[PDB]
This record gives C-alpha cells, structure tokens and sequence, in this order.
C-alpha cells in the first residue's frame, strides 16, 4: 500500500 | 457565566433560562445524593423566586452523588490530567 | 437521470407553514398596525429567522412609476460589534439608496430621511445583540420619533444584555417566545417533512414508534436538527439506492449527533 | 555517506495511509456534499493536522487560463488570540491574493467575495480555539450565507470553547472523534511502520511480544508518539552501526519518556 | 573579447512566450472588438507590463496615403499622483505630437482630437492606481464619449481604489487575473529559459530534480524572480571560466535573496 | 537549529501556542529549562505537555560522587597557597550537613570559606573556620 513524502504531496500540491 | 454557564464541584451546568441572566448570581438548590440536576432560584424585589432547572452537559442520563464527583475529582487532580 | 434531481433537491431549502410561523405572522402584523416596538425569543434551532424571512417576502416592495418604492417591512442583519454608521450603513443600502463617505450625523440624517420616504411600518433586526450598547440610543430614537414598530430578534443572550439597561429593556417589553416541539406536534411535523419536503417514492412510515424514538431523542424538539437529520438519510438512502429511509441508516446518522 | 543519508531521511516526515485517515475522508467528503457545518475532535497525538494535510493535499486546486483558481478545500490555521481581521486576512491570502489596509468590513466584504469567485466547498479551521470569541459570528456567517461547510478541528479545549455559545454549538454538532490505537490496531501498525516508514537493513521484528511491552508502555497508543519513539531509535541505531533496532537500545530511547 | 560579448547579453532583456502572456493576448483581442472596458490583476511580478507591451508591439501603427498614423492600441503608465493635465499629456506626446502651454481644458480637448484622429481602438493605463481619484471621471468621458477601450492594470490595491466609487466600478467590471507558476509549469518553464535565454555551450540540466528544489525555493513561482536568478548564475559562472551553471554556485546566488 | 528557554515558565499560558508553532513549522529544536514548578504548569494543558515529554533530569551529588567533586573545586577552582584536603572525613561530615549535594551550595560554601582563610592570613581552610561559614545556614 501507498505511504507519501510530506514534501513530494508539497512538490505536488497547486 | 457567558453563555448560561454555571460551574458547582467542576460539573458545568446549562438550562432553560439561563443565558439571559448572565453576570448575575444565582441560589443553586441542589441533592448530595445526586448532582446532575440543579434547581436554579435568583433574587427578585428581595423576593427569592424559581428561575430554572440546570443539568450537567453530556451526562444528564447518569447519577453521581457530591461524593463521587469530589473524590473522582481528587483522583484527577492528583494524577494531573484535565477535568 | 432520476437520482441526481432527488439529490439536488434535498441539498436545497424551502419553508414549510406551521403553527409557531403562522402563530408570529399573526402577532407581527398586530404590532405592525398598532406600531408597537417588541421582541422575538427563543432558542438557537428554533426557525426564527425563517419565519421573519417568510413574514418579509409576504409584504413586498410596493412601486409606483418615478417615486421611491413603498416599503412596509424592513429586515436587516448587523455584523459583530456593529456601531452606529455600521447600522445606518444597511438601513439605507436594503431601501436600495447607495451610501457615500461621511461622518455618523450624516449617515443618521439619510437613514432618518429614506425611512420616512418608502413608508417603513416595521424594522425587524437579527441578531440584536450584535450591537454595540451605545447603538441602540439610535434604535430607541427611530423608534420614538417615526412610527416605526421596531422588532428585536435573538436568543437568551439577547436578554442579558438588555438587562443592562432600563431605557431599552422598557421600550422592548413585549415578547413572543418560540419553543420546542413535543407530544403530538413533534410526531405531527415529522409526518409534513416526510409528505412535503422528502418526496421520497416509497414513504418511510416516520411517525412508526421505532422511528420516533430515534428522532425524538436525536432532534430533542428542534425544527433546525429535524430538517438536518431528515436530508443527510435521505441524500445517504437515495444515494445507496433505497427508495425510503430505514431504522438501521437513520440510526447511523443520528450516532454523529 | 550512507548513514549520513540515513540520518537526513529519517528526521524528515510522512502520511500513512491508515484506517483512522481513510475514516476522515469519506467523512469529510460526505459533508462537503452534501454542505453540512461539523467538527473533528480527539486527543493531542492522534494526527487529527496530518489527517487534514491528506485531504488539502487530495483535491488539488483547479487552473482555467486567467481565471481566479478554483479551490474546493481551504485549511487555514489561526495565530493565538485570532481577531476577525486576522482570519479574512488568512482566508484572502490563501487564495492567493494580497491583502491591503482597510477597515473590518473592507476584509469581511473581499473575503466574501473571494470565497465566492473560488468556488469554496469547504474551510478547515485547525486549532479552532485559537479563534477570540467574537470571531465565531463571522464563521456562522460564512456558513449560513455561503454554501460552505465550515470544519473545525481542534481537542477536547475546544469542547469546553464551542459550549459557551449556544449560536456555534446548535451549528457545529455532528462530529467525529479520533481515538488511540489498541490491540490488534497497535500491534497491525507497528509493522507499517518498519516496512514502510523506517527502512532499516534488517527486520527488527518491532510487533513481537518482547518489543510490544516496550512500545506500548512507551507510546500508550498515540501515533504521534509511535512515529518519534521510532525514528529517534532509527536514528540512535544507526550512528552505532546495527542493521536493526532491538531490546536494549529501544529501552534506552523509552526511557526519555 | 568572446567573454565580454555574453556578459553584455544576458544584463539585457528578452521575452518569452509563456502561455500566461497568448492567453491575455487572446482575451485583449476579444475586448478589442467588441470595444468592451476591462481591468488586469496580479501580483507585481508575475509578468503584466511585458506582456501588455508585447500586445502593443503587435498591432503597430499603420500609415496609408494622405492619412494621420492609425494607433490602434496606446499604452501608458501614469507617474504618481498623476493629475487630469498629465494624463492627458501622456496620451498626446505617445502619439507624437507635440503640446504647447495649454491650460487643463485645453489638454483635455486636444487629446480627444488626436484619440479620434489616430483611429485608437484601445488604451492599455498601466499602475493605473497611479491615478489620483478625480481622473477617472476623465478616464470614463474617453471610454463613453469615443469608441475607446480602457484596460486599467494593476496589482490587488487597483481593486481597492475602484471599490471606492460606483461610478467606475461599472464601467470596469470584468477582468482577467495574472497568477504565479506552479507543478509541471514551473519545471517546462525553467527548461524553456535554460535553452531560449541562457544559451551556455554545455548544459545545465536545470529540470533535474536536485536543482529544482533549490529553484523552487529560491523563487516561490513568480517569473520574475526566476530569470534574475538564472541570469545572475551564467553571469557570475561565466566570470569564474565555467563552462556551466552548476549546485553550489547557483545556491551562491539565490542566498542573497 | 536550537532555541533553548531558560525559566520557562515566566512565559505566559497564551505564548506557547507561538513556541509550539515554531517548533512545528520550521525544523528548529525548542528546549525548555526548569524546576518541578515548571511541570505544573505544563500539566496544565495536553498540547504542550505532548510535544515536550522527553525530559533529561539533573539531580544532587551523592557518595563518590560529591567526595570527588570535593577535590576538583580544591584542586582546579580554589587552588589554595596548600592543601586543606577536603576530602577528609571531618571536612566532608562538614560539607555534607552544609551543602546538601547541591553544588550551587559547593560553589558557594568553599569561596566565603576561601576568602574568610585568606584575609585572616590562613593558607589553606580548617575544622573551625569552615564550621564558622557553614553555621550561616
Ligand atoms: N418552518 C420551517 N420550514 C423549513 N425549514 C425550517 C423551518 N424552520 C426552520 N427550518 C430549518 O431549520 C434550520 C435552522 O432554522 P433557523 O435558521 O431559522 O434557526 P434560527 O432560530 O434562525 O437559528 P438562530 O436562532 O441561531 O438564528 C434551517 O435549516 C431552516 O431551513
Ligand atoms: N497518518 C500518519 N502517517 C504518518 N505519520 C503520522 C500520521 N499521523 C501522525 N503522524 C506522525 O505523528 C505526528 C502526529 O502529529 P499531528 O500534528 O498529526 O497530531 P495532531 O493531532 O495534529 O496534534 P495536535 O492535535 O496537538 O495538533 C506527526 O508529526 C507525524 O510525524
Ligand atoms: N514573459 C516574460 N518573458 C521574459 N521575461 C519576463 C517575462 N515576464 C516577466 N519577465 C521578467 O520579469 C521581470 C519582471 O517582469 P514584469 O515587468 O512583467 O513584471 P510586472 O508584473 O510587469 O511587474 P509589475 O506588476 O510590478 O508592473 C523582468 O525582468 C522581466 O523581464
Ligand atoms: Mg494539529
């Protein structure tokens, strides 16, 4: 199952 | 207090009228054999009067004697969590 | 496609005619005549503000051709700790008059000339206690100098702070009090919801005695959560495809409650 | 330098995809649906901001050339003592405007504004006791005027908050609690941790009865705890050279707390 | 000197044709048409003058036989607190006559002779809260009184100074808002600059993940920040004898910042 | 990287929101330095009593242990014209009930007995002129 970087979903975010 | 408040043995009381009188004091008419229903008297033309009943929020549907809430109150206390 | 309109629908709002809506229509449009100055009590669920909503939109904007439009009954809403030009501000821009820069006694003399001109009978003020205690020495003067039936609207609070003075508590004095729904009235509006607002195609039984335990206890009376709880099961029925709510997913919405 | 890299990586952070994450949600999305005001409430440690980055992080705002964006979630955080001007000026800048001197109603009427030209669904308010209390009619506000639905996430302070206004606690009922981790819960998420989170050379085998008695008086089933315990050891480990975490270096970390 | 040739290069400028820049060109050229008055918003380095004067760079002035020069756009920046005479001053002399010791009403008058003499189809007021408050009313006579539209550009205060008066709100309703880079943008952008602007006889590689993090936080999206500090790097790199921008002399540079 | 508190808990209850938030939003180490009130007030509030649980403590010198820090004020802070051998079982009984294992008492005991010795002429301390500084107590 899928775990995330905090700072990739902030690299990623709009 | 703001809001109706009424705070007694760290039980906080609301009821039916009681916003409307805030800042003022008010005769708490209470039962030692249980706490979760207060009668609320106030003071009229040096005439005391009924005002309201006021009931512990979230556990109106419980008993607890002063008893209970004073020493649970201590064991809190002493273990240092919030009440 | 059938679902989508049914969902759209009950995310929407209407007014439904009951007793404690037509009991205060029947009371404002006496001090309305009789210019009489009073208060709206009662609790924060109580549909207060829908039924003067629904009293606004009975008398409307009157016309005639070049003039200023006749407007019986005036309904505004003030912002927290609201001052003197704050007030003034809204009366004048709900008469539809557009509000320029200036100091408070010019504000006060528009506001005074705009009420005489559309022919106000009734200003009925929300959330009274959002104003500040030194405005309602310009409430109590609209009220003495036009013949202006002004109404307060608003909760207990409203009654502690107007304690606090003599001169508006006395002006103020007539009450009407909104309260909660029990016994028959409860199980009666339950059944309206069901036929007049939900539309449901299979009818859900909710004044059944399994129902009402569950609606009683999580509504406690008020017509605010009645209307909330009865949406969220119907948009959570129609959405997992039941025609009518069941006891089983009327008591997971009321467990959030 | 491998355990330099290490050492870099492991005091950094993550989201886990976890039961009590999932739970928010589809929670969340149900009342952003269906546009019902709620609040979010549990214990310091429970990862309530974390649980909330995953949802802003979700529903990217959406770009159309030279439009304003549209934004479907707002999560903002208030400054301590928080005045009514201080959170329209949060709710302006983040979506991305910037704000100029004004008066109160200057910043109330922008916000609404752009709130309304950004499509807002939803605004998330974490440490929602930070607001003063005044601020609370502006957010009813938002709420009734807009179709918004209003989250507040805070702990059980803010409980004690909300319930001295009858107006923010008739409004702001429907709620979901987060909860510790137990039993199975605890033990099923200690191995999501070593294979997921920690990346260590070798198992440390972390859920085993011996390693279980350490974490559990340790960490007493807060997440937030869980996640520091076993970075710190991660880290303490590796500056010694083991491939692992095993009794006595765990011990040696749990007895800082 | 070949060294001395590339310094001399990139201290210049360049513009590049971002996506930002066709769209409002695309936009402009339906008001033009349609002669519909329009405002532009942004914050102040997100790239509005360039491309205003890229759009005034197409659609050059014409000159057929026996005619006056046809202009069809003009653009002007006010200085500040520009006045009706230095409005009016401006239009005249980027048309290229010269004016001669008039008084106000005289300026006025020969400005719109040569606004209708040159055929302008369009007047692009940059900083266009420049503008001391009673000049709109001169602004508003050029766009109702000729065939005129006005663009008034500007940053988030524009907004603020036309919310001040009816009048001009009105006129100037509609807008299109300039926005900062973000996500994949932000990446195809810097490898635009890199080939189109920098031209180093190496590569840099700047989409490389490693340095797109130092970018991305040495620039926070605003294009202008972006090519200073490109810039800045090839020429401090190509003082040293480099042949390349590389990691450590590029986090030279955006430490300044 | 690290922002260390002293006395704590002069602080404010409403100000630890803006430490919290600090320790929070940029990767900065916040440590806070107090008595056992200063856990009091902590307790006062779960946020805070949360992100600030691992606790290092400083206790009192004990046995060995303050018999050997005895030597060190004698032989690197004092320095003395010659040995007044502290750690001597009746200076050390002496010390003992004086100082209570506190060594902000140590420090402060051996310098008003050290400047006592050296202005009445003395080139190291004894029995009585320390028993004359430690009856202050
Ligand atoms: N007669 C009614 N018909 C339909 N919906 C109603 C009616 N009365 C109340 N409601 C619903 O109840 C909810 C709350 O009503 P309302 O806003 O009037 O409460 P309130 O008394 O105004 O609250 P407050 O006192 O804080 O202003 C709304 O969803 C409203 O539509
Ligand atoms: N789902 C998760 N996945 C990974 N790490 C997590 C998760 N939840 C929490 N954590 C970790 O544990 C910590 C929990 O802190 P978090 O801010 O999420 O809790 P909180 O409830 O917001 O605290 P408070 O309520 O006091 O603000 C985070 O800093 C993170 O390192
Ligand atoms: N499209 C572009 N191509 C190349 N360079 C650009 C572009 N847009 C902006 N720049 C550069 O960015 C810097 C500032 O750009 P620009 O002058 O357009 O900002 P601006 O938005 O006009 O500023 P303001 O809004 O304050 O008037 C200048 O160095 C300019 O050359
Ligand atoms: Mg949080």
């Amino acid at each position: 199952i899928e775990v995330w970087d905090y700072e990739q979903l902030r690299e990623e975010y709009g | 207090q703001r809001g109706g408040c009424l705070q007694f043995q760290n039980l906080m009381y609301r009821g039916e009228y009681l916003a409307g009188y805030a800042g003022e004091t008010v005769n708490l008419r209470f039962d030692p054999r249980d706490i979760t229903t207060i009668l609320v008297y106030r003071q009229e033309n040096n005439q005391e009067v009924f005002l309201t009943r006021a009931h512990a929020q979230g556990l109106e549907t419980e008993q607890l004697a002063l008893d209970e809430a004073e020493a649970a109150s201590r064991r809190l206390r002493t273990a240092g969590k919030t009440i | 496609e059938w679902l989508q309109a049914e969902i759209a629908r009950l995310k929407g709002k209407s007014i439904v005619p009951l007793q404690q809506v037509k009991t205060l229509h029947d009371w404002l449009d006496g001090k309305r005549k009789a210019r009489k100055s009073c208060r709206v009590v009662g609790e924060s669920r109580t549909g207060k503000t829908v039924a003067c909503d629904a009293y606004r939109y009975r008398h409307k904007p009157q016309q005639e051709a070049g003039r200023p439009p006749t407007v019986p009954v005036v309904y505004i809403r003030p912002h927290q700790k609201c001052g003197p030009k704050d007030l003034f501000k809204k009366i004048t821009e709900y008469l539809k008059y557009r509000v320029t820069k200036g100091t408070v006694s010019d504000f006060r003399d528009r506001t005074i000339e705009v009420l005489k001109g559309c022919g106000v009978e009734m200003l009925i003020i929300d959330e009274a206690d959002r104003l500040k205690p030194e405005t309602f020495a310009d409430v109590r003067d609209i009220a003495e100098d036009l013949g202006i039936a002004v109404v307060l609207v608003g909760t207990d609070r409203l009654d502690a702070v107007i304690k606090r003075d003599e001169q508006v508590l006395e002006r103020f004095r007539a009450h009407l009090r909104f309260g909660k729904l029990s016994g028959e009235d409860f199980k009666n509006t339950v059944e309206m919801w069901e036929q007049m607002v939900l539309k449901l195609p299979v009818s859900s039984n909710l004044k059944s005695k399994e129902m009402l335990r569950i609606l009683t206890s999580a509504t406690e009376g008020y017509i605010g959560r009645l209307d909330e709880i009865l949406r969220e099961a119907a948009i959570r029925s129609l959405s997992r495809g039941l025609k009518k709510i069941d006891k089983a997913v009327l008591q997971e919405v009321a467990k959030e409650y």
